[PDB]
Protein backbone atom coordinates (compact mmCIF):
# COMPACT_ATOMS: atom_id res chain seq x y z
CA UNK A 1 0.00 0.00 0.00
CA UNK A 2 1.12 3.56 -0.70
CA UNK A 3 2.77 5.02 2.41
CA UNK A 4 3.56 8.57 3.51
CA UNK A 5 6.91 10.12 4.39
CA UNK A 6 7.66 10.10 8.13
CA UNK A 7 16.05 22.77 1.95
CA UNK A 8 12.50 24.09 2.32
CA UNK A 9 12.01 27.83 1.81
CA UNK A 10 11.92 30.20 4.74
CA UNK A 11 8.40 30.51 6.12
CA UNK A 12 9.25 34.07 7.21
CA UNK A 13 12.05 36.35 6.01
CA UNK A 14 13.61 39.48 7.49
CA UNK A 15 14.71 42.13 5.00
CA UNK A 16 18.35 42.75 5.95
CA UNK B 1 21.01 60.96 11.27
CA UNK B 2 18.56 58.07 11.66
CA UNK B 3 20.98 55.39 12.93
CA UNK B 4 20.97 54.15 16.54
CA UNK B 5 17.77 55.91 17.56
CA UNK B 6 15.95 55.19 20.81
CA UNK B 7 12.38 53.93 20.79
CA UNK B 8 11.57 57.07 22.80
CA UNK B 9 12.83 59.38 20.05
CA UNK B 10 11.04 57.33 17.39
CA UNK B 11 7.78 57.56 19.34
CA UNK B 12 8.19 61.31 19.81
CA UNK B 13 8.90 61.80 16.11
CA UNK B 14 5.97 59.71 14.91
CA UNK B 15 3.58 61.32 17.42
CA UNK B 16 4.38 64.75 15.96
CA UNK B 17 2.13 66.37 13.36
CA UNK B 18 5.06 66.86 10.95
CA UNK B 19 5.04 64.42 8.03
CA UNK B 20 8.81 64.76 7.60
CA UNK B 21 9.49 64.19 11.30
CA UNK B 22 7.27 61.11 11.07
CA UNK B 23 9.17 59.97 7.97
CA UNK B 24 12.58 60.27 9.63
CA UNK B 25 11.26 58.49 12.73
CA UNK B 26 9.86 55.65 10.61
CA UNK B 27 13.18 55.38 8.77
CA UNK B 28 15.00 55.17 12.10
CA UNK B 29 12.55 52.46 13.19
CA UNK B 30 13.17 50.55 9.95
CA UNK B 31 16.94 50.74 10.42
CA UNK B 32 16.52 49.51 14.00
CA UNK B 33 14.43 46.60 12.69
CA UNK B 34 16.76 45.92 9.73
CA UNK B 35 19.76 45.04 11.91
CA UNK B 36 21.08 41.48 12.09
CA UNK B 37 21.55 41.41 15.89
CA UNK B 38 18.07 40.31 16.97
CA UNK B 39 15.86 43.28 16.07
CA UNK B 40 13.93 44.86 18.97
CA UNK B 41 10.53 43.84 17.63
CA UNK B 42 8.89 43.46 21.05
CA UNK B 43 10.04 46.95 22.07
CA UNK B 44 8.59 48.49 18.89
CA UNK B 45 5.31 46.62 19.38
CA UNK B 46 4.96 47.59 23.05
CA UNK B 47 5.40 51.25 22.04
CA UNK B 48 2.20 51.09 19.98
CA UNK B 49 3.85 51.97 16.66
CA UNK B 50 2.17 49.33 14.47
CA UNK B 51 -1.07 51.34 13.99
CA UNK B 52 0.95 54.39 12.96
CA UNK B 53 2.91 52.33 10.42
CA UNK B 54 -0.35 50.88 9.07
CA UNK B 55 -1.70 54.42 8.67
CA UNK B 56 1.51 55.54 6.94
CA UNK B 57 1.03 52.68 4.49
CA UNK B 58 -1.85 54.72 3.03
CA UNK B 59 -0.17 58.12 2.47
CA UNK B 60 0.03 57.98 -1.32
CA UNK B 61 1.43 61.52 -1.56
CA UNK B 62 4.49 60.44 0.48
CA UNK B 63 5.83 57.25 -1.10
CA UNK B 64 9.01 57.27 1.05
CA UNK B 65 7.06 56.87 4.29
CA UNK B 66 4.97 54.16 2.63
CA UNK B 67 8.15 52.26 1.75
CA UNK B 68 9.67 52.74 5.22
CA UNK B 69 6.52 51.64 7.05
CA UNK B 70 6.14 48.64 4.73
CA UNK B 71 9.74 47.61 5.42
CA UNK B 72 9.25 48.00 9.18
CA UNK B 73 6.00 46.01 9.23
CA UNK B 74 7.56 43.32 7.02
CA UNK B 75 10.38 42.91 9.52
CA UNK B 76 7.89 42.84 12.41
CA UNK B 77 5.74 40.21 10.68
CA UNK B 78 8.87 38.08 10.11
CA UNK B 79 9.14 37.10 13.79
CA UNK B 80 7.02 34.93 16.06
CA UNK B 81 3.36 34.14 15.47
CA UNK B 82 2.39 36.73 18.10
CA UNK B 83 4.28 39.52 16.33
CA UNK B 84 2.74 38.61 12.97
CA UNK B 85 -0.62 38.57 14.76
CA UNK B 86 0.07 42.08 16.07
CA UNK B 87 0.84 43.19 12.51
CA UNK B 88 -2.39 41.63 11.22
CA UNK B 89 -4.46 43.12 14.06
CA UNK B 90 -3.25 46.56 12.98
CA UNK B 91 -5.12 46.12 9.70
CA UNK B 92 -2.03 45.59 7.55
CA UNK B 93 -3.41 42.91 5.19
CA UNK B 94 -5.74 45.23 3.22
CA UNK B 95 -3.17 48.05 3.23
CA UNK B 96 -0.49 45.80 1.72
CA UNK B 97 -2.97 44.38 -0.79
CA UNK B 98 -3.76 47.94 -1.86
CA UNK B 99 -0.05 48.77 -2.15
CA UNK B 100 0.44 45.68 -4.33
CA UNK B 101 -0.65 47.91 -7.24
CA UNK B 102 1.66 50.80 -6.32
CA UNK B 103 3.45 52.47 -9.26
CA UNK B 104 6.72 52.21 -7.30
CA UNK B 105 8.33 48.80 -7.76
CA UNK B 106 10.12 48.85 -4.40
CA UNK B 107 6.91 49.59 -2.47
CA UNK B 108 5.03 46.81 -4.27
CA UNK B 109 7.91 44.40 -3.64
CA UNK B 110 7.84 45.27 0.06
CA UNK B 111 4.08 44.67 0.08
CA UNK B 112 4.59 41.27 -1.57
CA UNK B 113 7.20 40.43 1.06
CA UNK B 114 4.91 41.51 3.91
CA UNK B 115 1.98 39.46 2.61
CA UNK B 116 4.28 36.46 2.16
CA UNK B 117 5.52 36.73 5.74
CA UNK B 118 1.92 37.00 6.95
CA UNK B 119 0.74 33.97 4.97
CA UNK B 120 3.78 31.97 6.10
CA UNK B 121 2.51 31.99 9.69
CA UNK B 122 -0.04 29.24 9.08
CA UNK B 123 -3.25 28.19 7.41
CA UNK B 124 -5.36 30.78 9.23
CA UNK B 125 -3.50 33.90 8.11
CA UNK B 126 -2.93 32.34 4.68
CA UNK B 127 -6.67 31.88 4.12
CA UNK B 128 -7.33 35.34 5.58
CA UNK B 129 -4.92 36.94 3.10
CA UNK B 130 -6.62 34.97 0.33
CA UNK B 131 -10.05 36.16 1.52
CA UNK B 132 -8.90 39.79 1.45
CA UNK B 133 -8.17 39.28 -2.27
CA UNK B 134 -4.40 39.16 -2.71
CA UNK B 135 -4.21 36.41 -5.34
CA UNK B 136 -5.59 38.57 -8.14
CA UNK B 137 -3.10 41.46 -7.69
CA UNK B 138 -0.22 39.05 -7.05
CA UNK B 139 -0.95 37.20 -10.29
CA UNK B 140 -1.52 40.44 -12.21
CA UNK B 141 2.00 41.44 -11.19
CA UNK B 142 3.21 38.33 -13.07
CA UNK B 143 0.94 38.67 -16.14
CA UNK B 144 3.67 39.43 -18.67
CA UNK B 145 4.61 37.77 -21.98
CA UNK B 146 8.13 36.81 -20.83
CA UNK B 147 9.02 36.52 -17.15
CA UNK B 148 12.64 37.40 -18.00
CA UNK B 149 11.64 41.07 -18.37
CA UNK B 150 11.04 41.25 -14.61
CA UNK B 151 13.72 42.05 -12.05
CA UNK B 152 15.33 38.95 -10.56
CA UNK B 153 14.69 39.88 -6.93
CA UNK B 154 11.13 41.03 -7.57
CA UNK B 155 10.29 37.78 -9.36
CA UNK B 156 11.97 35.70 -6.64
CA UNK B 157 9.94 37.46 -3.95
CA UNK B 158 6.70 36.99 -5.89
CA UNK B 159 7.48 33.29 -6.36
CA UNK B 160 8.24 32.87 -2.65
CA UNK B 161 5.03 34.62 -1.59
CA UNK B 162 2.97 32.45 -3.94
CA UNK B 163 4.68 29.31 -2.64
CA UNK B 164 3.75 30.38 0.89
CA UNK B 165 0.18 30.82 -0.35
CA UNK B 166 0.41 27.17 -1.49
CA UNK B 167 1.90 25.99 1.82
CA UNK B 168 0.63 24.42 5.05
CA UNK B 169 -2.25 22.01 5.68
CA UNK B 170 -5.09 21.39 8.14
CA UNK B 171 -6.78 22.97 6.26
CA UNK B 172 -5.12 22.93 2.83
CA UNK B 173 -5.29 25.98 0.55
CA UNK B 174 -8.73 26.65 -0.93
CA UNK B 175 -9.44 24.68 -4.09
CA UNK B 176 -10.46 27.77 -6.06
CA UNK B 177 -7.26 29.52 -4.99
CA UNK B 178 -5.13 26.58 -6.11
CA UNK B 179 -6.90 26.51 -9.48
CA UNK B 180 -6.31 30.26 -9.82
CA UNK B 181 -2.62 30.00 -8.93
CA UNK B 182 -1.56 26.85 -10.79
CA UNK B 183 -1.16 28.34 -14.31
CA UNK B 184 1.28 31.02 -13.13
CA UNK B 185 3.03 28.49 -10.90
CA UNK B 186 3.60 26.18 -13.88
CA UNK B 187 4.81 29.15 -15.92
CA UNK B 188 7.32 29.84 -13.14
CA UNK B 189 8.33 26.17 -12.97
CA UNK B 190 9.77 26.51 -16.49
CA UNK B 191 11.84 29.60 -15.64
CA UNK B 192 15.64 29.65 -15.81
CA UNK B 193 16.42 31.21 -12.41
CA UNK B 194 17.47 28.53 -9.89
CA UNK B 195 15.80 30.20 -6.90
CA UNK B 196 12.51 30.70 -8.75
CA UNK B 197 12.69 27.07 -9.87
CA UNK B 198 13.34 25.83 -6.33
CA UNK B 199 10.50 27.87 -4.83
CA UNK B 200 7.98 26.92 -7.52
CA UNK B 201 9.01 23.27 -7.14
CA UNK B 202 8.46 23.51 -3.38
CA UNK B 203 5.03 25.01 -4.07
CA UNK B 204 4.21 22.11 -6.40
CA UNK B 205 5.38 19.65 -3.74
CA UNK B 206 3.04 21.37 -1.27
CA UNK B 207 0.09 21.13 -3.66
CA UNK B 208 0.76 17.41 -4.29
CA UNK B 209 0.83 16.53 -0.56
CA UNK B 210 -2.73 15.42 0.07
CA UNK B 211 -5.65 13.50 -1.43
CA UNK B 212 -5.36 12.11 -4.94
CA UNK B 213 -7.77 14.83 -6.12
CA UNK B 214 -5.15 17.55 -5.56
CA UNK B 215 -2.47 15.35 -7.12
CA UNK B 216 -4.73 14.95 -10.16
CA UNK B 217 -5.28 18.71 -10.25
CA UNK B 218 -1.52 19.31 -10.38
CA UNK B 219 -0.81 16.48 -12.84
CA UNK B 220 -3.46 17.70 -15.30
CA UNK B 221 -1.23 20.75 -15.88
CA UNK B 222 1.51 18.62 -17.45
CA UNK B 223 4.19 19.34 -14.84
CA UNK B 224 5.48 15.76 -14.45
CA UNK B 225 7.92 16.09 -17.40
CA UNK B 226 9.34 19.33 -15.99
CA UNK B 227 9.51 17.77 -12.52
CA UNK B 228 11.50 14.82 -13.88
CA UNK B 229 13.81 17.16 -15.79
CA UNK B 230 14.46 19.13 -12.58
CA UNK B 231 14.96 15.82 -10.76
CA UNK B 232 18.10 15.29 -12.84
CA UNK B 233 19.44 18.75 -12.03
CA UNK B 234 22.89 19.33 -10.55
CA UNK B 235 21.84 21.83 -7.86
CA UNK B 236 20.59 20.13 -4.70
CA UNK B 237 18.15 23.01 -3.92
CA UNK B 238 16.32 22.09 -7.15
CA UNK B 239 16.61 18.31 -6.88
CA UNK B 240 15.24 18.14 -3.32
CA UNK B 241 11.82 19.72 -4.07
CA UNK B 242 11.59 17.85 -7.38
CA UNK B 243 12.12 14.51 -5.64
CA UNK B 244 9.62 15.49 -2.94
CA UNK B 245 7.00 16.35 -5.57
CA UNK B 246 7.62 13.13 -7.52
CA UNK B 247 7.26 11.15 -4.30
CA UNK B 248 4.02 12.91 -3.37
CA UNK B 249 2.68 12.24 -6.87
CA UNK B 250 3.49 8.52 -6.75
CA UNK B 251 1.67 8.20 -3.42
CA UNK B 252 -1.59 8.49 -5.41
CA UNK B 253 -3.29 6.30 -7.97
CA UNK B 254 -1.46 3.82 -10.20
CA UNK B 255 -2.29 6.03 -13.19
CA UNK B 256 -0.45 9.01 -11.70
CA UNK B 257 2.49 6.76 -10.83
CA UNK B 258 2.45 5.59 -14.46
CA UNK B 259 2.46 9.22 -15.60
CA UNK B 260 5.60 9.67 -13.50
CA UNK B 261 7.21 6.52 -14.90
CA UNK B 262 6.46 7.45 -18.52
CA UNK B 263 8.28 10.77 -18.08
CA UNK B 264 11.51 8.81 -17.51
CA UNK B 265 11.82 9.31 -13.75
CA UNK B 266 13.17 5.82 -13.06
CA UNK B 267 16.22 6.45 -15.26
CA UNK B 268 17.31 9.09 -12.72
CA UNK B 269 17.06 6.83 -9.66
CA UNK B 270 20.36 4.96 -10.19
CA UNK B 271 22.07 8.19 -9.09
CA UNK B 272 19.40 9.23 -6.57
CA UNK B 273 19.75 5.92 -4.71
CA UNK B 274 23.52 6.57 -4.54
CA UNK B 275 23.35 10.30 -3.80
CA UNK B 276 25.88 11.40 -1.15
CA UNK B 277 23.20 13.39 0.68
CA UNK B 278 21.26 11.18 3.08
CA UNK B 279 17.92 12.95 2.61
CA UNK B 280 18.04 12.40 -1.15
CA UNK B 281 18.72 8.68 -0.71
CA UNK B 282 15.99 8.33 1.92
CA UNK B 283 13.31 10.08 -0.13
CA UNK B 284 14.35 8.26 -3.31
CA UNK B 285 14.01 4.93 -1.51
CA UNK B 286 10.61 6.03 -0.18
CA UNK B 287 9.55 6.89 -3.74
CA UNK B 288 10.83 3.51 -4.91
CA UNK B 289 8.83 1.77 -2.18
CA UNK B 290 5.67 3.61 -3.22
CA UNK B 291 6.39 2.56 -6.81
CA UNK B 292 6.88 -1.11 -5.87
CA UNK B 293 3.44 -0.98 -4.21
CA UNK B 294 1.85 -0.44 -7.63
CA UNK B 295 0.87 -2.73 -10.48
CA UNK B 296 2.92 -5.69 -11.69
CA UNK B 297 3.82 -3.91 -14.94
CA UNK B 298 5.22 -1.07 -12.84
CA UNK B 299 7.31 -3.53 -10.83
CA UNK B 300 8.53 -4.91 -14.16
CA UNK B 301 9.48 -1.42 -15.32
CA UNK B 302 11.39 -1.01 -12.05
CA UNK B 303 13.21 -4.28 -12.77
CA UNK B 304 13.98 -3.31 -16.37
CA UNK B 305 15.69 -0.09 -15.25
CA UNK B 306 18.08 -2.20 -13.16
CA UNK B 307 16.96 -0.65 -9.87
CA UNK B 308 16.74 -3.87 -7.84
CA UNK B 309 20.56 -4.05 -7.48
CA UNK B 310 20.48 -0.45 -6.22
CA UNK B 311 17.87 -1.40 -3.62
CA UNK B 312 20.07 -4.34 -2.59
CA UNK B 313 22.98 -1.93 -2.22
CA UNK B 314 20.90 0.49 -0.15
CA UNK B 315 19.86 -2.38 2.13
CA UNK B 316 23.52 -3.40 2.39
CA UNK B 317 24.92 0.00 3.43
CA UNK B 318 22.94 3.18 4.10
CA UNK B 319 21.40 5.23 6.89
CA UNK B 320 18.99 3.18 8.98
CA UNK B 321 16.00 5.22 7.79
CA UNK B 322 16.95 4.66 4.15
CA UNK B 323 17.39 0.95 4.92
CA UNK B 324 13.92 0.83 6.50
CA UNK B 325 12.41 2.49 3.43
CA UNK B 326 14.25 -0.09 1.32
CA UNK B 327 12.81 -2.91 3.44
CA UNK B 328 9.34 -1.46 2.88
CA UNK B 329 10.06 -1.32 -0.86
CA UNK B 330 11.13 -4.98 -0.89
CA UNK B 331 8.06 -6.01 1.11
CA UNK B 332 5.72 -4.23 -1.32
CA UNK B 333 7.64 -5.76 -4.25
CA UNK B 334 7.18 -9.27 -2.85
CA UNK B 335 3.54 -8.64 -1.91
CA UNK B 336 2.51 -7.41 -5.36
CA UNK B 337 5.04 -9.11 -7.63
CA UNK B 338 4.98 -12.17 -9.83
CA UNK B 339 6.88 -15.34 -8.96
CA UNK B 340 9.57 -14.61 -11.56
CA UNK B 341 10.10 -11.15 -10.07
CA UNK B 342 10.30 -12.47 -6.50
CA UNK B 343 12.90 -14.95 -7.79
CA UNK B 344 14.86 -12.21 -9.56
CA UNK B 345 14.95 -10.54 -6.14
CA UNK B 346 16.94 -13.42 -4.63
CA UNK B 347 19.02 -13.71 -7.79
CA UNK B 348 20.13 -10.12 -7.14
CA UNK B 349 21.27 -10.96 -3.60
CA UNK B 350 18.62 -9.58 -1.26
CA UNK B 351 18.58 -12.42 1.30
CA UNK B 352 21.89 -11.70 3.02
CA UNK B 353 21.38 -7.95 3.67
CA UNK B 354 17.68 -8.35 4.44
CA UNK B 355 18.63 -10.96 7.05
CA UNK B 356 21.48 -8.89 8.49
CA UNK B 357 18.89 -6.13 8.97
CA UNK B 358 16.88 -8.35 11.34
CA UNK B 359 19.38 -7.65 14.16
CA UNK B 360 17.98 -4.19 14.88
CA UNK B 361 16.08 -2.77 17.83
CA UNK B 362 13.36 -1.29 15.61
CA UNK B 363 10.41 -3.69 15.64
CA UNK B 364 8.50 -2.42 12.60
CA UNK B 365 11.46 -3.08 10.31
CA UNK B 366 11.58 -6.63 11.68
CA UNK B 367 7.87 -7.12 10.98
CA UNK B 368 8.34 -5.83 7.43
CA UNK B 369 11.36 -8.08 6.86
CA UNK B 370 9.54 -11.16 8.15
CA UNK B 371 6.52 -10.41 5.95
CA UNK B 372 8.85 -10.15 2.95
CA UNK B 373 10.48 -13.45 3.93
CA UNK B 374 7.07 -15.11 4.19
CA UNK B 375 6.17 -13.83 0.72
CA UNK B 376 9.46 -15.05 -0.75
CA UNK B 377 8.97 -18.46 0.88
CA UNK B 378 5.50 -18.65 -0.67
CA UNK B 379 6.96 -17.78 -4.07
CA UNK B 380 9.45 -20.61 -3.53
CA UNK B 381 6.66 -23.02 -2.56
CA UNK B 382 4.95 -22.13 -5.83
CA UNK B 383 7.95 -23.67 -7.65
CA UNK B 384 8.83 -26.44 -5.17
CA UNK B 385 12.07 -24.67 -4.24
CA UNK B 386 11.61 -23.94 -0.52
CA UNK B 387 14.44 -26.29 0.49
CA UNK B 388 17.16 -24.43 -1.42
CA UNK B 389 15.92 -21.06 -0.17
CA UNK B 390 16.01 -22.47 3.37
CA UNK B 391 19.58 -23.69 2.94
CA UNK B 392 20.46 -20.24 1.59
CA UNK B 393 18.89 -18.41 4.55
CA UNK B 394 20.64 -20.80 6.94
CA UNK B 395 24.04 -20.39 5.27
CA UNK B 396 24.07 -16.58 5.53
CA UNK B 397 23.43 -16.78 9.28
CA UNK B 398 19.80 -15.72 9.09
CA UNK B 399 18.18 -18.78 10.64
CA UNK B 400 19.89 -17.85 13.91
CA UNK B 401 18.25 -14.42 13.76
CA UNK B 402 14.86 -15.95 12.94
CA UNK B 403 14.98 -18.40 15.84
CA UNK B 404 16.27 -15.68 18.18
CA UNK B 405 13.23 -13.53 17.33
CA UNK B 406 11.04 -16.33 18.73
CA UNK B 407 11.60 -14.49 22.03
CA UNK B 408 10.69 -10.82 21.64
CA UNK B 409 8.62 -8.32 23.61
CA UNK B 410 6.39 -7.71 20.59
CA UNK B 411 3.98 -10.56 19.90
CA UNK B 412 3.48 -10.55 16.12
CA UNK B 413 7.25 -10.70 15.54
CA UNK B 414 7.75 -13.87 17.58
CA UNK B 415 4.55 -15.40 16.19
CA UNK B 416 5.73 -14.88 12.60
CA UNK B 417 9.24 -16.11 13.38
CA UNK B 418 7.84 -19.25 15.03
CA UNK B 419 5.57 -19.78 12.02
CA UNK B 420 8.52 -19.53 9.63
CA UNK B 421 10.72 -21.80 11.78
CA UNK B 422 8.07 -24.51 12.08
CA UNK B 423 7.01 -24.17 8.43
CA UNK B 424 10.34 -24.09 6.54
CA UNK B 425 13.00 -25.44 8.96
CA UNK B 426 12.51 -29.06 10.04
Amino acid sequence: KKRVLEKQPARKRLNF
Amino acid sequence: GTVNWSVEDIVKGINSNNLESQLQATQAARKLLSREKQPPIDNIIRAGLIPKFVSFLGKTDCSPIQFESAWALTNIASGTSEQTKAVVDGGAIPAFISLLASPHAHISEQAVWALGNIAGDGSAFRDLVIKHGAIDPLLALLAVPDLSTLACGYLRNLTWTLSNLCRNKNPAPPLDAVEQILPTLVRLLHHNDPEVLADSCWAISYLTDGPNERIEMVVKKGVVPQLVKLLGATELPIVTPALRAIGNIVTGTDEQTQKVIDAGALAVFPSLLTNPKTNIQKEATWTMSNITAGRQDQIQQVVNHGLVPFLVGVLSKADFKTQKEAAWAITNYTSGGTVEQIVYLVHCGIIEPLMNLLSAKDTKIIQVILDAISNIFQAAEKLGETEKLSIMIEECGGLDKIEALQRHENESVYKASLNLIEKYFS
